[PDB]
């Protein structure tokens, strides 16, 4: 692999981080989605 | 008296005078593949996929609007019927760009279904494929006029039932743009009905545009609200 | 171009960042919220705009049967640039 | 209308079969409740067996009644065997509530459950 | 050979193993499905589809899915006539709501009256 | 029409057609339909009373042996007053052909326990009993194969949904694995694919 | 076309019958089996030094389920839902929205690594080859929840390498 | 080519446009040849008169024709784009047309 080690792109980790699982620092998932239906805001000024 | 006999593939059936071949075929069940006919719109023989062979006729009749004379016999599955359908499907698929993923009528196209069930599979005319830039129709419709197959369904419906009288054909040949020439903001009543009557993905919904796809969603009963017509 | 939420953790390019009351904040206690450091919004802002003097021009994305297929875009408008739905990189004209 | 039945000529043979089967279920309780090493009293299980028999009381056609006799016969076969373990015998019992009664109001709080 | 038979309804509903909660709670709906009006295909007709009523599908709090407690929300049954639907629903017991089949209307169209002389039908552009 | 199209022959077609007509002639008592497939596998649609006479006739009779018993399942079809279909497949040992006996039945009225003529019928029979619910006349053993012992409902039916009504999990409270009602995390998105436009017009049933 | 065996007689001559008697009573061919086992004992075995050597594979091996992106470009996917349309466990879940820039996007791209039967159908169905069957097979996750990849998870997965993936594609774009 | 209007004043009404009352009498002869019921059939001769009065037609010429002939304006746009006489774009006073296709080339 000394013939073509890199590629000429700007996105690549220079680190080559190892198998990051089994650590205190690893992946946990979550739903990547915004607010569903924008629950209703009560009125600001108090009445009576 | 009031009954005209046609032989769809030999089978006799009674047809009222003044009606098309297509209503007879739907009476016996045959869906003739069609693009520019609509069962609630005025008829104009444009799409040419409605061809069928009646025997002892060298030409091929456009059965979208062919009236029914006395005592017919119709070959729905003749060889030149299949040849004509493969040919018209071969003509339509050149100047329609490779947009079926990014289109919004993936499960709800018409070229795709009739090209499967009627057309060829190995294309020709290896280069070409004109590109026509759209207009700014309005906030309600997202508009890509490049996929417009110029089927002239929006224009007929617009000018007759909508009566807005602004969808115009400009030019000739490959250069025939559909729409208002001077980029008027198309704002009128019933202007949202057009996004589904357009049979290809030339027109689509502006909020729905890149959200989902009809094979995921399930279909459910409801009745119209806010209007007492229902 | 990652930002910082008022809670403290990093935002995402999809606008799903947390409130002051979400408990997925408290399930992210102790471990990394693995966010991306590559935002494709500003990489298109890094991309120059080509100037091709022809009328109807092609796009492939660098490779025969590699990347996205042949899409032919139009340049007949004077001021509205030709944007590929697959590439997202615009074009100009030299007439 | 001519339909072949399973076994019987009226409901009398069906009642005969089902009460002989229930007698077999009643005599079949103590050996298996000592063998399976259970923790539920004999009265409770016997009342649940007779309550399960009384659950299907609204059936009058003798074909279906003989079919349920065949069902309970297969059940009593698999329980006179030691094939079934503690799991299915406790699965007849319903200890995993699910507490929702037929109140309208308890159905109002835990919504969408009419 | 022309044996015992008594004529009633059928009692498969105690045999099918579904509890009485989902017997009396959920209700079936029997109809001919809609023509997908963007396309023009009446091939999706001629099929009396039996469906149920949908119920709650809450969000999966970790993944964002349609977390539903509904085993019977994903069934559809294809029938030939309405009589088969009625016999099937009364066979397996739970309640049914049958809608009426609404066919299209054979409507008269003619190119000459489209392009006539003194009528108001004039497309003025084609 | 010549290249890359699956070759068929008229020879096996005419042989099986004449043989099926011959069988229908020599047994006029239970034959209803003798359909010859275009790919030359015979199907014979049959009334459910002389099933054991049919099987004793088809094990033997020296013009076609058919000593091989095979697939049988009463394939779940709704909409019919006679729902289930008992299809006994028979394969010869001397003549190399495949015939299917599709006799019809409904749910409650029993078929007549084909184990008396074929030794390999028993586990197939017990399978169909536990899975569909097809009862038998003078049958040795009806037990449950391929299912749980506490499970019920004949789950292959169109009555039965994708999921069950049971869900096993262990608890330490009552110290066992109990069955609870279903708690699905995923929708099972049923992707509807029934597209229009009638790809096979030759198989169209005549409408009203 | 049949070639059946064991139909040959033992010879009733004294020669072969006492040779079989010598085989029976004298333990000859069992010692010949011992000699066969010793002949394979004096080999050198076909093992591997596992943390140091990694065995042979294919350029078409289907592992990581990683993403790609364009040369100095945007995210490669379209949200055209073909992979979700063909995934045999419905392990794909794509909730999609467009951003305001016009280029069509997503919200949430979801692969159940629990539910993946590792076909290659989502590779062969993607028109731009956004989701790529990966080259390496090292997941070995301690927890259950971490087997549920998200979009930015797969983007950071693709940010560690592409040159391996591009080499496999460059060797494998011509056979398919 | 270039069938977007791309307004760019010298267009974008109001652009001042007019005829002659003598030309109005010409237009009365024009809709005097055609029978009643089809007053819109004179779109082609009236827009021919518009090209005779102005060497290239602007948008306000079409707007004035849409005022006069009780027509929807889009049909006027269609006929203006459709045929070959009506150079909607400015040309010289004289215009040079070199006819050459099959015998001529
Ligand atoms: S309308 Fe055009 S781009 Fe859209 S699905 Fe049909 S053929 Fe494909
Ligand atoms: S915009 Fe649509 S409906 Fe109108 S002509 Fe084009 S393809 Fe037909
Ligand atoms: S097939 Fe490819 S482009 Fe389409 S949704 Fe899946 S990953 Fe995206
Ligand atoms: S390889 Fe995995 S993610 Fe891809 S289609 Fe198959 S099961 Fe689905
Ligand atoms: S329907 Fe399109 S031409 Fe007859
Ligand atoms: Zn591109």
């Amino acid at each position: 692999p000394t013939v073509k080690p890199p590629t000429a792109r700007k996105f690549i980790w220079t680190n080559h981080k190892f198998n990051l699982s089994g650590t205190p620092q690893q992946y946990v998932p979550y739903s990547t989605t915004r607010k569903k239906i924008q629950e209703w805001v009560p009125p600001s000024t108090p009445y009576k | 008296s009031n009954l005209i006999e046609v032989f769809v593939d030999g089978q006799s059936v009674m047809v009222e005078p003044g009606t098309t071949v297509l209503q007879a075929c739907e009476k016996v069940g045959m869906q003739i593949p069609r693009f520019c006919y609509h069962e609630r719109l005025s008829v104009a023989g444009n799409c040419r996929m409605c061809l069928v062979e009646i025997e002892k006729a060298p030409k091929v009749v456009a059965a979208c609007a062919m009236p029914v004379m006395k005592g017919w016999n119709i070959l729905t599955n003749s060889e030149k019927t299949k040849k004509a359908r493969e040919g018209v499907m071969e003509f339509l698929l050149a100047n329609h760009p490779l947009d079926c993923p990014i289109c919004d009528q993936g499960g709800e196209c018409d070229l795709q279904d009739q090209s499967m069930m009627f057309g060829s599979d190995r294309s020709r005319f290896l280069e070409g494929k004109r590109a026509v830039e759209d207009k700014n129709i309005g906030p309600l419709v997202k508009t890509i006029m490049t996929r417009c197959i110029q089927c002239t369904r929006c224009i007929r419906f617009a000018s007759e039932i909508a009566g807005v009288d602004d969808l115009g054909t400009t030019g000739r040949g490959n250069d025939m743009q559909v729409g208002t020439y001077i980029e008027k903001m198309f704002m009128s009543e019933l202007s949202g009905n057009i996004i589904d009557i357009c049979p290809v993905g030339a027109l689509t919904s502006k909020p729905y545009a890149f959200t989902a796809r009809p094979w995921e969603t399930r279909k459910t009963e409801s009745i119209d609200v806010m209007d007492a017509v229902g | 171009g990652v930002r910082t939420s008022p809670t403290g953790e990093k935002v995402t390019h999809t606008g799903q960042v947390y409130d002051d009351e979400d408990y997925r904040r408290v399930r992210f206690v102790g471990r990394q919220k693995e966010v991306n450091e590559n935002f494709a919004i500003d990489l298109i802002a890094e991309q120059p705009v080509s100037q091709v003097g022809s009328r109807v021009i092609s796009c492939d994305g660098g490779g025969g049967a590699l990347g996205h297929p042949r899409v032919y875009i139009n340049l007949d408008k004077e001021t509205k640039t030709g944007t590929c739905g697959y590439c997202g990189l615009q074009f100009r004209q030299q007439h | 209308t001519s339909v072949k039945p399973i076994f019987s000529r009226d409901m009398n043979e069906a009642k005969r079969r089902v009460r002989e089967l229930y007698r077999a279920w009643y005599r079949e309780v103590p050996n298996t409740v000592h063998l399976f090493q259970l923790d539920i009293s004999v009265k409770q299980g016997r009342d649940k067996v007779r309550e399960m028999f009384k659950k299907n009381a609204h059936v009058t056609d003798p074909r279906v009644v003989d079919l349920l006799v065949i069902k309970g016969k297969m059940e009593l076969e698999e329980t006179i065997n030691v094939w079934k373990q503690r799991t299915h015998v406790m699965r007849f019992f319903h200890e995993t509530e699910a507490p929702r009664p037929k109140d309208f109001l308890s159905k109002f709080y835990v919504g969408h459950d009419p | 050979t022309q044996l015992i038979t008594v004529d009633e309804k059928l009692d498969i509903t105690t045999l099918t193993g579904v509890p009485e909660e989902h017997i009396k709670t959920r209700k079936a709906r029997i109809f001919v499905p809609a023509r997908n009006n963007m396309q023009s295909g009446v091939n999706n007709t001629k099929k009396w589809k039996m469906e149920f009523d949908t119920r709650e599908r809450w969000e999966n709090p970790l993944m964002g899915w349609a977390s539903t407690a509904d085993p019977l929300s994903n069934l559809v049954l294809t029938f030939s006539t309405k009589e088969d639907a009625i016999a099937f629903a009364e066979k397996n017991g739970w309640s049914y709501d049958v809608e009426e089949r609404k066919v299209p209307k054979p409507k008269s169209k003619s190119y000459g009256a489209n392009f006539s002389w003194n009528k108001r039908t004039r497309v003025s552009t084609k | 029409t010549r290249p890359t199209v699956r070759p068929r022959n008229d020879v096996a077609h005419k042989q099986l057609s004449a043989f099926g007509e011959y069988v229908a002639e020599i047994l006029p008592k239970y034959v209803q339909q003798v359909q010859v497939s275009c790919f030359s596998e015979l199907e014979i649609c049959i009334h459910p009373d002389g099933v054991i006479p049919v099987l004793t006739f088809l094990r033997d009779h020296s013009n076609a042996q058919f000593k091989s018993l095979a697939d049988l399942t009463a394939v779940d079809i709704p909409t019919r007053q006679n729902r289930f279909e008992i299809v006994y497949n028979l394969l010869s040992l001397r003549f190399n052909s495949r015939i299917r006996v599709k006799t019809y039945t409904d749910e409650l009225t029993p078929v007549e326990s084909s184990v008396s003529v074929y030794k390999a019928a028993n586990w197939y029979e017990r399978e169909i009993w536990d899975m569909f619910g097809v009862f038998f006349a003078n049958h040795p053993d009806l037990r449950r194969i391929l299912t749980d012992y506490g499970f019920e409902g004949h789950p292959f039916r169109k009555d039965f949904p994708l999921s069950g009504y049971v869900e096993l999990r262990y608890d330490d409270e009552v110290k066992r694995v109990v069955a609870e009602p279903v708690e699905l995390a995923q929708e099972f998105r049923k992707f509807d694919l029934n597209s229009p436009w009638e790809a096979f017009p030759a198989y169209r049933q005549p409408p009203e | 076309t049949y070639k059946y065996v064991n139909l040959r007689e033992p010879s009733m001559d004294m020669k072969s019958v006492t040779d079989r008697a010598a085989q029976t009573l004298l333990w000859t061919e069992l010692i010949r089996g011992l000699g066969m086992t010793l002949s394979y004992l004096f080999r050198e075995p076909a093992t591997i030094n596992y943390p140091f050597e990694k065995g042979p594979l294919s350029p078409r091996f289907r592992g990581e389920h990683a993403l790609r992106r364009y040369p100095s470009g945007e995210e490669r996917c379209i949200a055209c839902k073909l992979c979700e349309a063909v995934c045999p466990a419905q392990a794909i879940t794509i909730e999609a929205e467009p951003r305001a820039d016009g280029s069509r996007r997503t919200t949430r791209y979801d692969i159940d690594m629990t539910k993946c039967i590792y076909c290659g159908f989502c590779q062969e169905a993607c028109p731009v080859d956004a989701i790529v069957e990966g080259p390496n097979f090292e997941f070995s996750t301690e927890t259950h929840e971490e087997l549920l990849y998200n979009k930015e998870k797969l983007l950071n997965n693709g940010d560690k390498w592409e040159a391996e993936i591009a080499a496999n594609i460059q060797a494998d774009y011509l056979y398919r | 080519a270039l069938f977007v209007h791309r307004d760019t004043p010298k267009n974008n009404p109001e652009t001042p446009f007019d005829f002659t009352p003598e030309n109005y009498k010409r237009i009365e002869a024009i809709v005097k040849n055609y029978p009643e019921g089809h007053k819109a059939a004179a779109v082609l001769p009236v827009l021919d008169l518009a090209q005779r009065q102005n060497g290239w037609l602007p948008i306000s010429a079409m707007n004035k024709v849409a005022e006069i002939l009780q027509v929807p304006p889009m049909r006027v746009y269609e006929v203006a784009t459709f045929y070959t006489m009506y150079n909607r774009k400015p040309v010289g006073k004289y215009h040079i047309q070199v006819c050459t296709t099959t015998p001529c080339m």
